[PDB]
């Protein structure tokens, strides 16, 4: 998995769910790519994938096609809860040449308006990827319930950069997203 | 699976389903063709002309086929045919030669009549094209029992006793049509004994005329006639 | 029933199937074979038509052992009786390896009742145009059995199949009123040799051959032996004086 | 054996023809009329009911017209069972080739599938063919709007307006007589509407009797709820 | 190993190939092709194990071919690149992997953009201004993201294709024989120097 | 349809077989004769049209450089029997590093013809092969291949609509003593008489096997010089 | 199995004559009938005794599918059995074991509708003799009735009937639903449709009821997971059935 | 007759009329003796030709040096029932090192016969043959008939007319059984009994052939000018 | 139609409804009761041929310790439908770590016979099964299955060419005794009024010889040896 490298951390707000990841793609120690965005999004839930980029890929087109077979049947959009069930069983189904992955689900039911995340239901932050440990020291240091969406976006930025930054594989960039039932906002960051 | 056996003798020793799939042939659109010295024509007679294409598929750059009869069973020999090109393109070092192809077409086609559960194919085709460092043109048909044989010129379908009578009328077996214009003349001379053209030259050189082209030959021959 | 009979497994209106059915007027027209169960055995005995001079003397025999402790004999399309005792003999074979001891006659019984039901099932096979008497000694004794084309089976004191049939089982039926006490093996070869013999009073068209078998605890130590030889021959000579 | 019980489908008549695709193709002809109509800024489906009721859920009842992707939909005429059949196929295929690709599947890539199922039914296996006919409209930066019909033989053409099931000879007759090539979707959508009443078999034509569906300009594609089928309705001077 | 390099510039794609061949202790070949032309305006260089790269690339080229006269249409270089990274994506899963790395340079003539895919034999697809596998990119990435400008002309990317073939030449220790070089534009695949 | 494929008549004879026997009668004429120099063989090339080019009809093939076959009834059948006729004769010679014999042949090809029915091919072949060949053991061989799967070695042979006739008239004049060009001319004075059309080198083929060079299919312009020569010696018979 | 050919085939006349001999059998079969209320949907069908010996209370002509999807059938019994087998079974198979939650009813009732096709079909099959009213809810689409004949055609209703009386039952409902009808009283026109239609014996024995109603968390079994709903299926018993009755 | 269609299908008197036109086929066939003393087994066929410019086809096929057959009917049938008993004799021979004996050869062809008359889809073989072998119990012949019925007989004839020839056997029996020294009396004995099968034809050394086994003559087959002795 | 199990334009199976007139070709009758923790099967046994061996005709089978059954027809379908029976209890025994309830078995039972009167290659068995237990659970307990697939639980049964006669004896007992069970606190009782019943049904005196006997108890499914019958036919005679 490590190969490629990266990390995707989620966190819960006050009626908000912020997801990130950084944007390198390397190849062990070469560095490829900064444009390798690991988050995805099918209707309004948001698939963070972590590890061999392959991987990543793969399931993100998988997903896809699950969840546009699902609108199609269902007529609705999948939800955030029946997401994580349908990747859980997904993986599952490989549990023999398992895909080498971390996936990590945010979003906003669209009916209850609740923030979901999952990587469970740990609803404070989840984390995903080579920084790991990293990113639940700092999620575990500067989180705070309820956050606002504002002091969501600050805390799940610093905690990405500041892990970012002691972690070798990953970095070259982040992506934020905001997320509320009304409205994502997509934010780059730049690494130092 | 289903295993019936479909195709089986009369006591007159005929295949009843290969007769009845040559009678799907017969009320088939025509397909009509013309091999010259260097070229062969092939031709025929609220839709959507664009996503109603002509009816003559190439099956590799340099070979070409029409048909008459069942529309959905040609599509399945067409994609056979294209399959088998490309593969022995890959497995081999050279596209197909025409009478590869047809011999693979009408083998095909055998199989369905002597194969358990399945129906022959209500299809016949023309085979056009050049031989891939060749300027010989060929013009095979096949049939749905699985015969082919070569032509000189050859009609398939509906009016088609009409047309080859008029073909064998007026083409020469030994002053066959020795220009495009000559070939393209009297295959619209034909269909016209009762429009869309392709001609196939070498090198890959297939070209469907435009209809204002055609429109030309046929009032020059409603103006010689 | 002329509309149902055309294909086996068809119920006619009144239940019936007629394909079996026709099936036992197959073993109708075979040769008489008969059954004896005696106070520690089974003696099974059936009439070998001589068609010609040419055949072999001896030499065609129609009685199969299975394992080493079952015989059968059977009337109708001796072909079906062999494929039957082919059968009989694999599920013998399997039934030894799993559970090492040798097949019960019940067991064996059932496994060929199920097979031969099972040509009664499906319209893509014909019944079986043999009734088999087969039987044997296992731990509770002699058991002897008789096997209809319906898979039917039950057990019996006596039984006969074929064209003599009738005659058979008058003389089976006289021979258990006159021995409630069970007859004796020797006495029972000599009882089926001379029952044999009767019922060819019937289909005398031709000459025929006897063959005799058995198996018993005391005179085979219960395995399926042929009778050869001295008692043979005994037997023989009981039934043509017991005729003439 | 069960030879005596075969029907013998995939047999040629001595006309040469298939006679379990000509039956099928009776059975459509007793379907509720689908019309489907290309104008020059999009695609109009329209479909009447055959069932009808007041206990209905006409609401919910979505029995004529399908999604297969984001952009082409169906309108059915048959057997409903063996159309959802083919349209969970149609769907796999669509989003096999969006998973192969990653691009959208062009319409006649699709339709040629269905077709070539449907084919296979009348040549092996010896089942009966599915007995629906199919209009397909669809969207692709090839050919733009598209409009394509599929019956039970395997057979496709593509078309600038086309009528399927009960009463095809005078719905073509009508588009004939009405159908532009400049025409808006907004014209389309009358010419449908009108087409329908003129030769529905029911006294009048009415919202509950009605499926619509439109794909226009990205491209959009709606099926129509009911009350949007009155606004239509009223709009056109039908009711 | 195998050189395989690539350079998108604004108007074309530079594909940039190896020719030796190397068997054990020889060099058996210094003028092999490690190319092929999968459409008109579609290019697929590859390097890895003997025998697998070719037999996976015919295998790729007659696919695109047979996809090509079914629809009488092109696949844009982004659909081929999606197809050779599902390819190699299985590829990994089965019993024997083919152990291929790939460069796809087209030339999308509906979008009249150049597209440049490197493609890993994991099926690590990414769309780049630059590529190169193994250990070419070691040596040649610092020069591409020193001078590399997408507003280059062919004649620019050619000439920094030429500091990078020398860096090369220079500092890796094997001899590969130089480089062919093709150039996917508009007008096609044509092969420079 | 009424009756399964595999079913004997009452007369004990397969009712497939027969009737494709029948179809064998509306084959075109072939024609072998055997001689101590070589075998023979001639086909009617029935065209249908003056627009059908003769030269692709090919009812004369080679399956192995001695060995040749012509057909007559569905020829179309005939592709899988020379297909595995082939196949055959060359996995011999891989296995064995030596040709196959004609009878060894045959006999494959025969071995073909009765494996169909359900639950295999869906009925028998509706072509006879006169297969002629060399081998080192027997010589030159003719035999007649039938799609009962039984085969007869042959003298001289017809088969297909002019059979009975040519058949009538091979027995009156074949003997052990014809050499190679007497086989030719007789070939071509049966095919003229029991073909319909005028007999040319369009209408008809022929071909011979000899050791010396194998088998060969004659060009027209020798078989047209062979037709001409009958139309003089003619004069005299 | 030699039988890998279809049984049911196109008449001349485009019908597929078996699909209308199974529903001919539906229509012999003994009358049930379903009514969506605004808070709930009635499912409702007579137990004709096989004999006075037998204990109706044995056969369920009423079945849960999934905690809020019940069904219930006219025609063929045996049939209807091994349908809801296999109904309950693919609401796990294709749907719980992914997605972790139960099928809505549309979609159950569309894989019921498939596996009925199918034995419109495939090889050596007949349809099956049943037609199917499936009721149920979920969170998105509500309280959904689905009648599904042996075609596999299945169509939601406000109310409907199926089987011998489903003409007059039909009528009935049509004079009798309304948009604003409670469950109650949905349960009330239900027992007035059955009383028109038994063979004279009337009661909580002769009668099987179920609804589709409330979350009944008493029959959940635990305690201590405030998110898992109860059941809102529900078989009414023949003492709440005679009950009603008394009132009626 | 609705009866005949099939294998699968009894008559109403268990008559299974395919099997019985399978015999037929037989009874069109040309005739084959077969007889035995103790010591040798004889197989003596008239072969037929298609005509005069044809061969006369093969009646006799080896299976072993210890074992072979004779056909008359359908001879596809008898060449899958021939290759068959030559894979059973090797079997026997690779595993146990024995000669497979003749009964039990026998027996394996009843049982792959019977199948054909049991299950629909097949047919039965058209095919009588008659067996010679020899071996640790002495010489053998066997009758196959394609019912699945084999006989041990010590002479027997098959094929058209072939009740002459078994009538002067069942009339010679006590005779040619006790040709134990003399394997060419065995042959003439034969020779004469096929004779008695023969209708408005002779015998020649293009239509006879012969074969003979025994205690240590292997099974050989006389054609051509080898039979011009026993004519 | 007539010949396979399709529907004919009535919508019935006739090869169903023949295979029930198969059930009546034995001319047998049996008759279950249940007690308070007991159930009896009480069967006919005609053995007229005096070759055959009484001990091996019997229509009674033990299925399990808990199971037996009875069958109203054909001894070789019978056979077919024990061995079956047998199986499918050890096979659940085996995965579900507990003894099959009859009432289970039943259902299984009736379900195979769902898929004979569903799949043409399969013909029905002619047989009516009857099982009896105690069920751990549900106490004494009789399922009856048909060929029709399907089957109930009984308070009492009868089958044969004179059920009716034995079945509305039953019901005029049970509309005596208001009670749906046989209200005696030992087998050998339930067992004498069953046989008491069977012969006022009848009209026909029995012999010990002219019956078998089935018992299920908490404990195992036993059959009456012929001296146990003679036991309780004497105390009929003496009670």
């Amino acid at each position: 998995s490590s190969i490629n490298g990266g990390i995707v951390v989620a966190m819960t707000g006050k009626d908000c769910v912020a997801i990130a990841c950084d944007l390198r793609l390397g190849s062990q120690s070469l560095g490829v790519s900064n444009k390798f965005e690991k988050i995805f999004h099918y209707g309004h839930v948001f698939l963070g994938i972590t590890g061999l980029a392959t991987d990543v890929t793969t399931l993100n087109e998988m997903f896809r096609y699950k969840t546009n077979l699902y609108k199609l049947k269902e007529e609705r959009a999948i939800e955030p809860e029946t997401f994580t069930q349908l990747v859980s069983s997904s993986l599952y189904e490989r549990r023999f040449g398992p895909y080498f992955v971390g996936p990590v689900v945010a979003g906003i039911n669209s009916k209850s308006g609740k923030p979901f995340i999952a990587g469970d239901e740990a609803k404070d932050f989840i984390v995903s990827g080579t920084a790991s440990d990293q990113l639940f020291g700092m999620c575990e240091s500067l989180y705070e319930p309820n956050l606002e969406p504002e002091d969501l976006f600050e805390t799940i930025s610093q905690a990405l950069l500041n892990a970012a930054d002691r972690d070798a594989l990953s970095g070259w960039g982040a992506v934020v997203y905001i997320i509320k039932k009304d409205e994502v906002v997509k934010r780059y960051l730049k690494m130092r | 699976g289903y295993d019936r056996a479909l195709s089986i003798f009369s006591p007159d020793g005929h295949i009843f389903q290969v007769e009845y799939a040559l009678e799907a042939v017969k009320r088939g659109t025509c397909a009509v063709g013309v091999k010259g010295k260097n070229c062969v024509v092939l031709g025929c007679e609220l839709q959507d002309t664009r996503i109603t294409p002509s009816k003559v598929s190439k099956i590799d750059s340099h070979v070409v086929l029409s048909f008459s009869g069942l529309n959905a069973d040609s599509r399945i020999l067409i994609e056979k045919a294209r399959v088998e090109a490309q593969s022995h393109r890959l497995t081999l070092e050279d596209p197909v030669t025409v009478e590869y192809l047809t011999r693979y077409v009408a083998g095909v086609q055998q199989r369905y009549t002597q194969s358990g559960g399945v129906r022959p194919f209500g299809v016949s085709t023309l085979i056009a094209g050049f031989d891939p460092r060749d300027d010989e043109p060929k013009l095979y048909q096949t049939e749905p029992s699985g015969i082919y044989s070569s032509w000189s010129a050859q009609t398939i379908g509906r009016n088609s006793k009409t047309v080859r009578e008029f073909l064998e009328k007026n083409y020469d077996r030994k002053e066959p049509p020795a220009t495009v214009e000559e070939c393209v003349k009297l295959t619209v001379r034909s269909l016209l004994e009762v429009i869309e053209i392709t001609v196939v030259k070498p090198d890959s050189d297939i070209v469907a005329l435009s209809s204002e082209e055609i429109n030309q030959y046929v009032t020059q021959i409603e103006q010689e006639k | 029933g002329t509309g149902y009979d055309l294909s086996n497994s068809v119920f006619s209106p009144d239940g019936r199937n007629f394909q079996v059915e026709y099936a036992v007027k197959a073993v109708e027209n075979g040769t008489t074979s008969i059954g004896i169960k005696c106070n520690d055995g089974v003696v099974f005995a059936v009439e070998k038509l001589i068609t010609s001079k040419l055949l072999v003397p001896q030499k065609n025999v129609k009685i199969q052992v299975v394992d080493r402790h079952i015989g059968c004999v059977y009337s109708g399309l001796i072909p079906d009786g062999r494929h039957l005792v082919n059968r009989g003999r694999e599920e013998a074979a399997s039934f030894k390896k799993l559970y090492k001891t040798p097949i019960p006659i019940p067991a064996f019984a059932d496994r060929l009742g199920q097979y031969v039901q099972a040509h009664t099932l499906y319209n893509s096979v014909r019944p079986f145009g043999v009734s088999t008497i087969f039987g044997g000694v296992d731990k509770n004794g002699a058991h002897l059995y008789m096997l209809e084309p319906s898979g039917s089976y039950w057990g019996y004191k006596g039984a006969a199949t074929g064209k003599g049939r009738q005659s058979a089982k008058a003389e089976l039926e006289k021979l258990v009123d006159h021995h409630p006490e069970g007859l004796s093996a020797r006495e029972a070869v000599k009882q089926a040799a001379k029952i044999i013999y009767l019922a060819h009073e019937d289909n005398k068209e031709k000459d025929f051959e006897l063959e005799i078998s058995w198996c018993s605890l005391s005179e085979t130590n219960g395995l399926h032996k042929f009778v050869k030889g001295d008692l043979l021959q005994e037997a023989i000579d009981f039934a043509q004086k017991e005729i003439n | 054996g069960s030879r005596r019980y075969d029907s013998r489908t995939t047999i040629f008549s001595p006309e040469g023809r298939l006679y379990q695709v000509e039956y099928a193709l009776e059975s459509i002809s007793h379907a509720g009329t689908a019309i489907g109509i290309m104008a020059s800024d999009g695609i109009v489906l329209a479909a009447e009911r055959k069932v009808t009721s007041t206990l209905l859920e006409q609401d919910t009842s979505t029995e004529k017209l399908y999604k297969l992707n984001d952009k082409i939909a169906v309108a059915v005429a048959g057997l409903t069972a063996d159309a959802e059949i083919l349209i969970n196929t149609a769907r796999i295929h669509a989003q096999n080739y969006l998973k192969t690709y990653n691009e959208d599947i062009p319409v006649e890539i699709l339709v040629r599938r269905l077709s070539d199922i449907k084919q296979g039914y009348t040549q092996h296996g010896g089942l009966r063919p599915f007995g629906v006919s199919f209009i397909y409209a669809g969207y692709d930066d090839r050919y733009g709007y598209q409009l394509y019909t599929s019956n039970p033989s395997g057979n496709y053409t593509g078309w600038k307006a086309i009528s399927v099931g009960a009463n095809t000879s005078a719905a073509q007759t009508l588009l004939q007589m009405d159908y532009k090539d400049d025409m808006k979707v907004d014209d389309a959508i009358e010419l449908a509407l009108k087409t329908l009443s003129k030769t529905t078999d029911s006294s009048a034509l009415t919202y509950d009797r009605l499926e619509f569906a439109t794909i226009r300009k990205e491209v959009y594609q709606k099926i129509f709820k009911p009350q949007e089928i009155k606004d239509i309705l009223v709009k056109t001077g039908i009711t | 190993m195998d050189i395989i390099l690539g350079i998108r510039v604004q108007d074309s794609v530079i594909l940039a190939s190896s020719k030796a061949v190397t068997r054990g202790i020889s060099v058996l070949k210094d003028s092999d092709d490690k190319t092929r032309q999968l459409s008109p305006h579609t290019l697929m260089s590859f390097a890895g194990e003997a025998g697998d790269t070719v037999q996976f690339a015919e295998y790729i080229q007659a696919n695109i071919q047979l996809y090509s006269i079914r629809e009488d249409y092109e696949l844009s270089p982004q659909a081929v690149s999606s197809f050779v990274r599902q390819e190699l994506a299985k590829s990994i899963r089965s019993r024997r992997p083919y152990q291929v790395n790939v460069l796809i340079g087209g030339y999308d003539k509906k979008k009249n953009k150049p597209e440049l895919y490197q493609i890993d034999y994991l099926g690590t697809k990414v769309e780049l201004p630059y590529g190169a596998h193994g250990y070419s990119g070691f040596y040649t990435f610092s020069l591409l993201d020193h001078h590399y400008r997408p507003d280059m002309t062919t004649e620019e990317g050619l000439d920094l294709l030429k500091l990078c073939v020398q860096e090369l030449e220079k500092r890796m220790p094997m001899d590969f024989k130089g480089v062919i070089v093709k150039i996917v534009d508009k007008d096609g695949i044509r092969q420079v120097d | 349809y009424d009756r399964g494929v595999s079913t004997f008549s009452p007369e004990g004879r397969l009712f497939q077989v027969e009737y494709s026997l029948e179809a064998i009668k509306l084959g075109s004429t072939a024609i072998g004769i055997a001689t101590k120099e070589g075998v023979v063989l001639g086909v009617e090339k029935r065209a249908t049209s003056p627009l059908l080019e003769s030269d692709s009809i090919e009812k004369i093939v080679e399956i192995d450089r001695h060995i040749g076959c012509a057909m007559s009834g569905l020829t179309a059948d005939a592709r899988s029997m020379i297909e595995h006729a082939r196949t055959a004769a060359v996995t011999h010679n891989l296995y064995y590093d030596e040709d196959i014999n004609v009878e060894s042949l045959t006999q494959s090809v025969c071995d073909l013809a009765l494996r169909f029915g359900e639950g295999l091919m869906s009925r028998p072949f509706g072509v006879a092969l006169l297969i002629a060949g060399h081998d080192a053991d027997d010589g030159y061989q003719l035999f007649h291949a039938e799609p009962s799967g039984t085969f007869y070695r042959y003298n001289a042979k017809a088969i297909g609509s002019g059979s009975e006739g040519a058949q009538a008239e091979l027995l009156n004049e074949w003997h052990s003593s014809l050499t190679l060009k007497e086989a030719e001319l007789l070939v071509l004075k049966i095919l003229k008489q029991v073909m319909e059309e005028k007999l040319d080198e369009n209408n008809a083929q022929l071909s011979c096997i000899t050791k010396q060079d194998g088998f060969k299919i004659y060009d027209n312009e020798k078989t047209a010089e062979l037709i001409k020569e009958l139309k003089e010696k003619e004069a005299a018979e | 199995d030699r039988y890998s050919f279809s049984l049911t085939t196109f008449s001349p006349s485009g019908k597929l004559g078996q699909i209308d001999y199974a529903l001919t059998a539906v229509k012999q079969g003994v009358t049930s009938l379903g009514i969506k209320a605004t808070n709930g949907v009635v499912i409702a069908t007579e137990k004709k005794s096989s004999s006075p010996l037998a204990m109706s209370e044995t056969l369920s002509k009423v079945s849960l599918l999934t905690p809020d999807i019940g069904a219930v059938y006219s025609g063929m019994g045996p049939d209807y059995r091994v349908l809801v087998d296999k109904s309950r079974k693919v609401a796990h198979t294709s749907y719980k074991r992914i997605y972790g939650e139960y099928p809505p009813t549309k979609l159950l009732v569309s894989e019921v509708a498939k596996i009925m096709q199918e034995a419109t079909q495939s090889g050596g099959v007949r349809p099956f003799g049943v037609s199917l009213l499936i009721a149920g809810h979920d969170e998105f689409n509500g309280f959904s009735l689905y009648q599904v004949d042996p075609s596999g055609s299945y169509f939601p209703w406000k109310a409907t009937a199926i089987g011998k009386g489903s003409v007059a039952a039909k009528t009935f409902l049509e004079k009798r639903w309304n948009d604003e009808l409670e469950l109650e009283d949905a349960i009330h026109i239900a027992l007035l449709t059955l009383k028109e239609s038994v063979e004279g014996e009337f009661n909580g024995d002769t009668i099987e009821l179920a609804i589709i109603g409330d979350e009944n968390p008493d029959l959940l079994g635990y305690t201590g997971i405030p998110t898992d709903k109860g059941p809102r299926f529900r078989k009414l018993t023949s003492q709440e059935i005679n009950d009603r009755l008394e009132a009626l | 007759n609705n009866y005949d269609g099939d294998t699968v299908t009894f008559s109403p008197t268990g008559r299974l009329f395919q099997v019985e036109y399978a015999l037929e086929a037989i009874k069109q066939g040309s005739v084959t003796v077969g007889l035995r003393s103790n010591t040798h087994a004889v197989l003596v066929a008239l072969k037929r030709n298609a005509d005069e410019l044809s061969s006369y086809q093969k009646k006799i096929i080896k299976c072993d040096e210890h074992m072979g057959l004779s056909l008359a009917g359908l001879a596809p049938d008898a060449r899958v029932l021939s290759n068959y008993l030559r894979q059973q004799c090797n079997y026997s021979s690779l595993v146990f090192n024995r000669k497979l004996a003749v009964e039990r050869a026998g027996h394996l062809l009843c049982d792959k016969a019977q199948k054909n008359t049991q299950s629909y889809g097949g047919r039965p073989y058209g095919v009588g043959l008659l067996i010679i072998g020899y071996d640790k119990s002495g010489a053998h012949l066997l009758e196959f008939q394609p019912s699945g019925n084999v006989t041990e007989l010590y002479g027997t004839a098959i094929g058209a007319r072939s009740q002459g020839a078994k009538t002067y056997l069942e009339r010679t029996l006590d005779t040619f059984i006790k040709i134990d020294g003399n394997p060419d009396e065995l042959i003439k004995a034969g020779v004469e009994a096929i004779s008695q099968s023969l209708r408005d034809e002779s015998l020649t050394v293009d239509n006879l052939s012969i074969a003979i086994v025994g205690k240590d003559t292997p099974f050989t087959i006389y054609d051509g000018e080898a039979v011009a002795k026993y004519i | 139609d007539r010949h396979i199990t399709i529907f004919s334009p009535e919508g019935r199976l006739y090869q169903v409804e023949y295979a029930f007139k198969a059930t009546n070709q034995t001319n047998i009758n049996s008759l279950a009761v249940r007690g308070k923790d007991c159930t009896v099967v009480i069967s006919q046994k005609k053995v007229p041929d005096k070759l055959l061996d009484p001990t091996t005709v019997s229509y009674i089978f033990c299925i399990s310790r808990t199971i037996g059954m009875v069958v109203n027809g054909p001894i070789p379908d019978a056979r077919n439908a024990a061995l079956r029976a047998k199986a499918e209890a050890a096979e659940f025994r085996y995965k579900y770590g507990y003894d099959m309830p009859c009432d289970v078995l039943a259902k299984r039972m009736a379900n195979l016979s769902q898929i004979y009167t569903q799949r043409a290659y399969m013909r029905p068995l002619g047989v009516i099964l009857t099982f009896v237990s105690v069920d751990e659970e549900l106490g004494p307990s009789i399922y009856k299955t048909d060929p029709a697939g399907y089957y109930v639980g009984y308070k009492a049964t009868a089958t044969g060419p004179k059920q009716q006669e034995i079945t509305t004896n039953l019901e005029n007992h049970f509309k005596k005794s208001k009670i749906d069970h046989i209200n005696e606190e030992s087998w050998e009782k339930v067992v004498e009024f069953a046989i008491t019943h069977m012969i006022d049904a009848l009209g026909t005196e029995f012999s010990k010889n002219d019956l078998e006997v089935g018992v299920a108890t908490k404990d195992k499914f036993f059959t009456l040896s012929a001296e146990n019958i003679e036991e309780r036919l004497v105390a009929i005679a003496e009670q």
